[PDB]
């Protein structure tokens, strides 16, 4: 696992990799805020 | 079999060479629109 | 335990961060 | 008309362990047989009678005693090459 | 540049097409996307490290990045046992931090930086028609890729070596001291049939060939970089190709499709650059292992596996390949081209050797065959291992399966993208990408077919 | 063969070729009167196949016809271990013990008939004449061998009929199911005759080579039809352990 | 001017009754080769030892097959993925017995269909069209490549390619389901949506256009004669079709833009077929459909069955019987 | 050792602040006079944070 | 850091000592004669076969050994493996003289390794 000093942020490393999915979603959010100009 | 192999190799090489040199022969200009 | 709780807190903060950026830009009049 | 294996199942081969036709899996019910003693018995087949299973060359005292204990479960029939060819007494395609 | 349909002619769902002529904004998009890539590398590595049980093999734990680091010789020793977990952690961290930096730069260029770069600098400003500048950028990047290939070479030679699954005494991290610079071998790999038993470049089976081919790749790429910096495209290239941003994109898409197909095949078949220690057995390896496992078991039971004929009359355990070699029987006859470090000690000049099979089989080989047979790259989409008719209690899908499937899918869709963009680039260059002009509809000036 | 590696041999067909000794070889292998010598890597490479066609007329010569092999370079016995015992009078007795001592082979005949047969040397016992105090160019081991059924008793025919597995009847035709003779499978143990003429002895290395001719039955397809007679001509090699 | 230029002008000529083109210069020879061999083999090929166990399978009409049962049989499992051209067989009889015709036909066919797709692009370019009909065609091509090339590669043998026959196709399908549970694979579900929906949308579009035809004929003659080839006037009333459909479901679910409608008609089946092609191509690497066997347990721990367990029973029944003599060991890995 | 945890949590907090602010700062030309130096400052601080963590990795 | 041999620590070394002793016996008996007979195929098969666990076993010796004898044993095992790799290289190229040289190198380094073995 993560070396011992870092297992306070194990639950953050657990969710970090899916972030680019949220970027792809954020593109559509931004386009929705601009009314899909 | 060896005669067959050589003959097929010649035939295939000629067809591939045709296709390659045709697409090298200024193919983008063979269109009904712009020729730049 | 608390691993799903902590995980969901991180996930929710992340989920808000992007839309929060977009909403702030839209409301304060930044370029979009 | 039964082919040859079904006619074998008509005989004692279908009622107990045949020392000359049974597969090695069929020795598993005899505690202490599978795999070592069972392999030894199949290797030193055929047997004219059941008792010569005790005359297997090179046998050991505990294996001897196990054979004497389980003599009752054994029979000897004529070796049918259908059950013997291809080392099917070791692996007849059953898993 | 406009940011809507009336001022760009592109809808929102094709909005990135608006960037085609905004060189600064396009650079920002590229740098931010590179940040996304590096971010995923770092985050996925950290996730895998966190979710890593270092005494359970990597391939049993859904890991695709850690095997890449292990194969490079970091954090592993003999038989691939994980010595130090810290190098995996450092690779992940470094990618995460540099990803932050790349994202910041991409955001700067995409959102505040100069819209176009051509009136700010001749060096970074580019025009898609500027054949000299396009080849300059090809040259800079070719030099960089040659540097990366030589980086692999340096790691294998002078920085601890790489994992050699073919190492005598057992697979181990070893330093490659004699890479094959011999051009005959290096470039005859490229001439081998892409079919069974030859396996065009998939068949590279020793780290010496891999490292030497990478030395050659480094030299070729660097020389091509210098060649393209100092020259402009020749007449034949100018006449055959389309010279536009979308055309260059389409060319790269074709290249990417080819590479994706090749990588899927590579991970499916090759157990040298993808050691089975980290990636698990190939399908061929698992089939051969099953045949070997039952040969060994039935031999211990007393079966004379040399002379045992199966139900069809072919040998149950051993048979001949169509070229005469002694091979495992059963359906695995199709996999007789397989070579693996656990099986080659039993292979003689004629194929499998009866004497070695009868008195050279080691307990570690038996264990390895059992392991590989039970980790055959078969599994369900919800990660239930084994043949599809098995029940739910074995949570396993081979990393080779994940990698091969994903890369075949990506290769195909990038072939589709290549077709889309090549067709569009041609039509736009000829000026009919927006439909048939009613006045000059070409078919109307064409004679009737019959 | 020669002295290369599996890398040099693979996909060449050399793996199916029985090793050969030399040309300047007319040695002899002296043998004790009554001791037995192991034979290490006995190889038989078939080269010619003939099937005795069966005329419909009667009573007329059948005329072996040359067939052509449809299976590929998968026709050779190799790595066979055996023994040679020297009789009290001087007779030489070759006994096949094991190895890769069978290959299924299919030959095509003129007329389109395909003949599978189980080419084998299994349990071959062969003898020479008495008065042999050596193995030389006149050593002719003539003997017999067994020919197991081509298909094992675990084989299933296209309607899943078999001997120790499968249906015992024609299930696709419920009202005629027991009507077919092929509902009963058999695997009779056939007999073949082999002759190994030794032609070349390298007594220092122990290698003997020679010609062979074998006569055996073909596949009956679990007794569906009568066996043809297949004659195989070829070459053989082996190493005789003198010590 | 030059002989080469004249030849180029001929091959790329839009006046040829059948366009040839540079892609055509490969398509035509390979496709004719595949066709000639296919016809000859389907009619007259001798049996092929597909499973590599010397158990030849009769595929041709002359060996007792009808049209439904006939096939060009895939090459032998003994061959695996090896290249088996005619000149690598000691005799034509050997080549036939090991299934060489299958390899010849398949390789030429695949080259031909890729060249067909290139040729579609080429002709659209010569006619000044937009270029993407070939993109739609890349869906059937992808599926064909999956079943004839990708799946055999992943499985390690051309013996596991789809046979070139009707019953052979069914056999391929049944075994594929037994080994991969393709029905429970979402990409096949998407392919089914693609084809069911494509047929739905074909019927819907055809029926709405036919319903809204402008009166130009009498009740005696075919209404088809109301359309004259090469008219610009629209032959149907799209606004009336939109009125009907937006009242059938609701207004905002109906297209009123013919361009968007036809884009949707193109895109739906094409995307579905791409997905099902990718499904077959990834099950080639044994990433199979969902496995919910024994997913539902009662409180004690006994399995409660679902329809997935019944499906698995069917799959096992198919699996244990397929290639009944080919397996020596307990797991069907290869 | 608790100083290492404190530095780690500080780096994560400042990374969150950066993730929020940076796009807004680059996407507000009007308030670019006072958000251009902050950008600089923040980046430096974030850089410093990373450095501290790295050193503390070998101190802990 | 006991830094002293004991009855119980020796038994935990034995589980790796047995395979290594068998391997060294084989290396003295069979591998030498395979090299002498100019038999490269069987040489490669032997060094990848019965030896195919040598690195694991001998590193288990090294890492589970005395604090003084840990790094020394690791280095000696590495030298043995390097000579084994050169042996494989020499056998692949049919280099008899180089093969015998590397064999003597590997055997001497193996003897040096087993020298620092208690009892
Ligand atoms: C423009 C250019 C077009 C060029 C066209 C020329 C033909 C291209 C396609 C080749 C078709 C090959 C079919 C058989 C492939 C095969 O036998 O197997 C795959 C081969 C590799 O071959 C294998 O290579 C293996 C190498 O492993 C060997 O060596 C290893 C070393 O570690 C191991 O030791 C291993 O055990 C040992 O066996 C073995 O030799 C196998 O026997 C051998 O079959 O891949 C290869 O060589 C080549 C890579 C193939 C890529 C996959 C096809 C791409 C398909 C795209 C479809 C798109 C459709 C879109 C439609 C719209
Ligand atoms: C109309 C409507 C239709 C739509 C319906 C809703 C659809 C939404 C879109 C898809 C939703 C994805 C589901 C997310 C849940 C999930 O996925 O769940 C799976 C996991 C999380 O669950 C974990 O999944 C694990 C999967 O096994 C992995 O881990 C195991 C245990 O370590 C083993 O090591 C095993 O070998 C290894 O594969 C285990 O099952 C764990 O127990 C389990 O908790 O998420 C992950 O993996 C993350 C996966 C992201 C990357 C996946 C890459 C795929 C690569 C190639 C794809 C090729 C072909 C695709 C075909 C189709
Ligand atoms: C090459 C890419 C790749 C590969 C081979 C893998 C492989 C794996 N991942 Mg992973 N991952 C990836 C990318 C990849 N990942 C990316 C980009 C992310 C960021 C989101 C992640 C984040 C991630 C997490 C959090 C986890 C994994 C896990 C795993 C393992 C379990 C796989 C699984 O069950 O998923 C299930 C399969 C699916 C959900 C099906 C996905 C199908 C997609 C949608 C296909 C899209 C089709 C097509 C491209 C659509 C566009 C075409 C268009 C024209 C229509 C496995 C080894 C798990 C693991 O075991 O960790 C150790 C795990 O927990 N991954
Ligand atoms: C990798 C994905 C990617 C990238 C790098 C880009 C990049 C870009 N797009 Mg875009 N786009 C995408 C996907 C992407 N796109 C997708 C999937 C769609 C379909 C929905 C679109 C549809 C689209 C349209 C319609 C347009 C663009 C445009 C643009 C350009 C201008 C951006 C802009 O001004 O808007 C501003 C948006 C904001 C200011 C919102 C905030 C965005 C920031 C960067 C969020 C970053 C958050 C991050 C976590 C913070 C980290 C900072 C640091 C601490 C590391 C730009 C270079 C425009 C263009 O072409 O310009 C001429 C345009 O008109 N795109
Ligand atoms: C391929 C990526 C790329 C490219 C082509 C550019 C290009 C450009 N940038 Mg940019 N940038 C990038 C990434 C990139 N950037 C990233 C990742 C960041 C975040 C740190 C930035 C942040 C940034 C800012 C704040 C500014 C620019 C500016 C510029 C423009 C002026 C360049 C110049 O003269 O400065 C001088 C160039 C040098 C002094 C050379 C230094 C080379 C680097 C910094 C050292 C490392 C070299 C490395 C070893 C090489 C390989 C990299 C390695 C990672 C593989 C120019 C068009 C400026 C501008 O737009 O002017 C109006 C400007 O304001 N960039
Ligand atoms: C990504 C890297 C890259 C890219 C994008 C380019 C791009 C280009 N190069 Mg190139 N080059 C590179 C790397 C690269 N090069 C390197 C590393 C070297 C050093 C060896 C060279 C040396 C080089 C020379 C000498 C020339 C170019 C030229 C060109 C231009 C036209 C060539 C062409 O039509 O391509 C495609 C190739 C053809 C159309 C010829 C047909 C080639 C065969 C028939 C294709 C068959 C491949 C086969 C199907 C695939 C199987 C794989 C394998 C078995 C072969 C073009 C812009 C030309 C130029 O314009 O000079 C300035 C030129 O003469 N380059
Ligand atoms: C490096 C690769 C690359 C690059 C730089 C581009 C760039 C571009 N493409 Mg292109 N394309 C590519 C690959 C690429 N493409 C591939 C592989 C395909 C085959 C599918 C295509 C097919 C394609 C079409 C049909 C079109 C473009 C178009 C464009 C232009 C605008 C596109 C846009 O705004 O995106 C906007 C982004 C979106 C609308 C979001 C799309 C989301 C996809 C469909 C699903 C994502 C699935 C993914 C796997 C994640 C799964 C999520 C899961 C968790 C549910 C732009 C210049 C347009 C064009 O021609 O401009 C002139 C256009 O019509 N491309
Ligand atoms: C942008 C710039 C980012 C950094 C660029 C490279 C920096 C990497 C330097 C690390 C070198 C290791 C130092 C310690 C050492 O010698 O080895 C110490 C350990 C173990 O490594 C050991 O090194 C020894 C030194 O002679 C021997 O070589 C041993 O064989 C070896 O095992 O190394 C590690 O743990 C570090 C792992 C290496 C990971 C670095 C690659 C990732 C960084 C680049 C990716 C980011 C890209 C952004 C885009
Ligand atoms: C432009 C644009 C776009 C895009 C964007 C992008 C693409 C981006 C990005 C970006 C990126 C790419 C980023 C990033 C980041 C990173 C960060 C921010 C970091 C960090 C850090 C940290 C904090 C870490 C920590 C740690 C450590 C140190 C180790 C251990 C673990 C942990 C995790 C704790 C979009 C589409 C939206 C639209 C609009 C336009
Ligand atoms: C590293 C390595 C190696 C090596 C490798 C190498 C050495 C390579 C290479 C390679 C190369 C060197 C390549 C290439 C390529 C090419 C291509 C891919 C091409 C092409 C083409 C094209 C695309 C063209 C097109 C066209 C035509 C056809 C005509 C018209 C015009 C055009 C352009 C359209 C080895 C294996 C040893 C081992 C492993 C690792
Ligand atoms: C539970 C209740 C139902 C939940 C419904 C969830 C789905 C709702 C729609 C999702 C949002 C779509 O977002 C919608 O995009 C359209 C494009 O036509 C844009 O439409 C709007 O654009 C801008 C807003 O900035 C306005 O000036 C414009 O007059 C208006 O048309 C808006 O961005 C939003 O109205
Ligand atoms: O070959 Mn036609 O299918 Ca593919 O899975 Mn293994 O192999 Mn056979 O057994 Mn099931
Ligand atoms: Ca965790
Ligand atoms: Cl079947
Ligand atoms: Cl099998």
């Amino acid at each position: 696992k993560l070396p011992e000093a870092y297992q306070i942020f194990d639950p953050l490393v657990d969710v970090l990799p899916v972030i680019p999915l949220f970027f792809l979603a954020l593109a559509f959010v931004w386009q929705a805020a601009v009314g899909f100009k | 079999m060896l005669t067959l192999k050589i003959a097929v190799y010649i035939v295939v090489g000629l067809f591939i060479s045709l296709f390659i040199f045709g697409f090298l022969s200024s193919d983008p200009t063979r269109n009904p629109g712009r020729k730049d | 335990n608390l691993e799903p709780i902590f995980q969901l807190t991180f996930l929710g903060l992340i989920v808000l961060a992007g839309p929060a950026v977009v909403f702030v830009l839209a409301f304060r009049g930044g370029d979009l | 008309e039964l082919n040859a294996v079904d006619a074998k199942l008509t005989t004692d081969f279908g009622q107990k362990i045949d020392l000359n036709n049974s597969d090695i899996r069929d020795f598993r019910g005899l505690r202490g047989f599978y795999p070592n003693l069972a392999s030894e018995i199949i290797k030193n087949a055929p047997y004219d009678t059941v008792e010569e299973v005790l005359d297997i060359p090179g046998l050991s005292e505990t294996q001897k005693s196990r054979l004497e204990a389980n003599l009752g479960s054994f029979t000897v029939t004529e070796p049918s090459i259908e059950l013997t060819s291809g080392d099917d007494r070791i692996n007849p395609g059953v898993y | 540049g406009g940011r809507d349909l009336p001022s760009t002619g592109f809808a929102w769902w094709s909005g990135n097409a608006r960037l085609i002529n905004l060189s600064g904004k396009l650079l920002g998009a590229h740098v931010a996307h590179a940040g996304l890539i590096v971010f995923w590398a770092g985050a996925m590595t950290l996730f895998e490290v966190a979710h890593f049980i270092p005494e359970k093999p990597m391939y049993e734990q859904g890991l695709i990045l850690l095997p890449h680091i292990a194969t490079l010789g970091w954090g592993v020793g003999p038989a691939g046992e994980v010595t130090d977990i810290f190098p995996f952690f450092v690779v992940g961290v470094l990618h995460l931090i540099s990803s932050a930096v790349l994202g910041l730069g991409g955001i700067y260029h995409a959102l505040r930086g100069p819209e176009v770069l051509e009136e700010y600098s001749s060096f970074f400003g580019y025009d898609w028609k500027d054949k000299n500048q396009m080849t300059n950028i090809i040259g800079y990047h070719l030099i960089l890729l040659g540097c990366g290939a030589l980086l692999l070479v340096f790691k294998a030679m002078f920085f601890g070596g790489v994992y050699d699954t073919w190492a005598p005494g057992g697979g181990d991290v070893r330093v490659i001291t004699n890479p094959t610079l011999n051009p005959a071998i290096i470039f005859g790999y490229l001439l081998k049939a892409p079919f069974g038993g030859e396996g065009w470049i998939i068949s590279v089976n020793n780290m010496e060939d891999i490292i030497g081919g990478h030395i050659w790749i480094g030299l070729i790429c660097i020389s091509g970089g210098i060649w393209h910096i100092l020259t402009k495209p020749f007449g034949w290239a100018r006449r055959a190709l389309i010279w536009s941003g979308e055309a260059y994109l389409s060319y790269s898409l074709g290249a990417l499709s080819l590479m994706g197909f090749i990588a899927s095949v590579f991970v499916w078949f090759n157990n040298t650059a993808y050691p089975s220690e980290f990636y698990g057995p190939t399908g061929m390896e698992a089939s051969q292992s099953q045949a070997f496992t039952f040969l060994v078991r039935d031999q211990r039971l007393g079966a004379n596996i040399a002379s045992a004929q199966g139900p069809t009359g072919l040998g149950k355990y051993l048979m001949r390949s169509p070229s005469g070699e002694i091979i495992f029987g059963g359906e695995t006859m199709r996999f007789w081209d397989f070579r693996g470090p656990w099986l080659e000690p039993l292979r003689g000049p004629n194929g499998l050797d009866l004497d070695k099979l009868r008195n050279d089989i080691q307990p570690w080989q038996v264990r390895r065959a059992a392991e590989y047979m039970t980790h055959a790259p078969l599994g369900s989409l919800n990660s239930v291992g084994g043949v599809i008719t098995d029940v739910n209690s074995f949570n396993y899908v081979s990393p080779r399966a994940w990698l091969a499937t994903s890369h075949f899918v990506l290769g195909f869709f990038f072939l589709v993208g290549h077709l889309w963009h090549a067709g569009r680039a041609r039509a736009a260059a000829a000026g009919f990408e927006k439909g048939i002009d009613r006045e000059t509809e070409p078919t109307l000036f064409m004679p009737d077919l019959d | 063969k020669s002295q290369l590696t599996y890398d040099d041999i693979v996909n060449t067909g050399l793996a199916n070729v029985c090793p050969e000794i030399s040309s300047f070889t007319r040695g002899t292998i002296e043998v004790e009167p009554n001791t037995k010598y192991f034979v290490s890597d006995f190889c038989m490479e078939p080269q010619e196949y003939f099937v005795k066609e069966e005329p419909v007329n009667k009573r007329q010569k059948a005329e072996y016809v040359k067939g052509k092999v449809l299976t590929r370079q998968t026709t050779s016995l190799e790595q066979i271990r055996g023994s040679i015992a020297v009789g009290a009078d001087g007779t030489l007795t070759f006994k096949e013990k094991d190895g890769i001592d069978f290959q299924p082979i299919t030959v095509l005949l003129p007329g389109g008939e395909e003949v599978p047969f189980f080419f084998t040397v299994k349990n071959f016992t062969g003898t020479t004449e008495p008065g042999f105090t050596s193995i030389n160019s006149s050593t002719d081991f003539v003997g017999d061998f067994n020919v197991p059924s081509y298909r094992g008793a675990g084989f299933l025919d296209p309607k899943a009929r078999g001997l120790y597995t499968g249906y015992d009847n024609a299930v696709a035709l419920p009202s005629a199911a027991d009507k077919f003779r092929t509902n009963k499978k058999e695997t009779p143990l056939g007999k073949g005759t082999l002759s190994l003429q030794v032609t070349q002895v390298d007594g220092s290395t122990g290698e003997i080579a020679g010609i062979f001719e074998s006569e055996q039955p073909s596949d009956t397809d679990l007794g569906a039809k009568e066996p043809l007679d297949v004659k195989v001509r070829g070459i053989f090699y082996g190493r005789v352990d003198t010590d | 001017a030059s002989l080469w230029e004249q030849f180029c002008q001929w091959v790329t000529s839009t006046n040829n009754r059948i366009y040839v083109g540079w892609f055509g210069t490969l398509m035509i020879p390979t496709l004719l080769t595949a066709t000639t061999c296919f016809i000859i083999a389907f009619i007259a090929a001798p049996p092929v030892d597909i499973d590599g166990i010397r158990e030849p399978v009769a595929g041709s009409l002359l060996y007792g097959n009808n049209i439904i049962s006939g096939a060009v049989v895939p090459s032998s499992n003994a061959i695996g993925l090896h290249f088996y051209p005619i000149w690598e067989a000691a005799s034509l009889d050997e080549w036939l017995y090991n299934g060489g015709p299958y390899q010849l036909v398949v390789f030429h066919f695949l080259i031909g269909i890729f060249c067909y797709m290139g040729r579609q692009w080429e002709l659209s370019y010569r006619l000044g069209m937009r270029p993407w009909i070939c993109v739609a065609y890349s869906a059937p091509v992808s599926a064909a490549t999956a079943v004839f090339l990708i799946y055999p590669i992943g499985q390690g043998s051309f013996s596991d390619g789809m046979p070139l026959g009707i019953s052979g196709t069914f056999n391929f399908m049944i075994v594929f389901q037994a080994e991969h549970n393709i029905l429970m694979h979402p990409f096949h579900m998407l392919g089914v949506a693609g084809v069911f929906g494509g047929s739905l949308f074909s019927a819907m579009h055809g029926s709405l256009v036919t319903s809204s035809l402008v009166r130009e004929t009498t009740e005696v003659e075919s209404q088809n004669y109301g359309y004259k080839f090469g008219q610009e006037e629209e032959t149907y009333n799209i606004v009336a079709a939109h009125g009907y459909f937006g009242r059938l479901i609701f207004q905002y679910a109906s297209f009123n833009n013919s361009r968007s409608l036809h884009f949707f008609l193109g895109a739906w089946p094409v995307i579905g077929i791409w997905f099902t092609a990718m499904g077959v191509s990834t099950m080639a690497f044994n990433l199979n459909g969902f496995n919910f066997n024994q997913s539902i347990l009662d409180s004690q721990g006994r399995v409660i069955g679902t329809w997935a367990d019944v499906l698995n029973r069917a799959n096992i029944g198919f699996e244990v019987m397929h290639e009944r003599n080919a397996h020596n060991f307990p797991l069907d890995l290869a | 050792s608790i100083v290492f945890q404190i530095a780690l949590a500080a780096l994560v907090l400042f990374s969150f602040v950066m993730v929020v602010g940076v796009p807004v700062a680059y996407a507000s030309p009007q308030n670019w006079d006072r958000s251009k130096p902050l950008l600089y400052l923040g980046s430096g601080i974030w850089a410093i944070l990373v450095i501290v963590v790295a050193l503390l990795n070998f101190l802990v | 850091i006991p830094t002293t041999y004991s009855p119980e620590k020796i038994a935990q070394l034995q589980v790796y000592v047995n395979p290594i002793a068998v391997a060294r016996d084989g290396m003295e008996k069979r591998l030498q004669g395979l090299i002498a007979d100019q038999n490269w195929v069987d040489t490669q098969t032997y060094i990848h076969g019965p030896l195919g666990q040598l690195r694991r076993d001998m590193l288990g010796l090294a890492s589970s050994l005395l604090p003084k004898d840990q790094d020394k044993a690791k280095t000696l095992a590495k030298e043995v493996f390097g000579h084994l790799e050169r042996l494989d290289a020499a056998a692949k190229d049919r280099n008899g003289s180089q093969a015998k040289i590397q064999y003597q190198e590997a055997l001497a380094d193996f003897d040096s390794f087993l020298n620092l073995l208690p009892q």
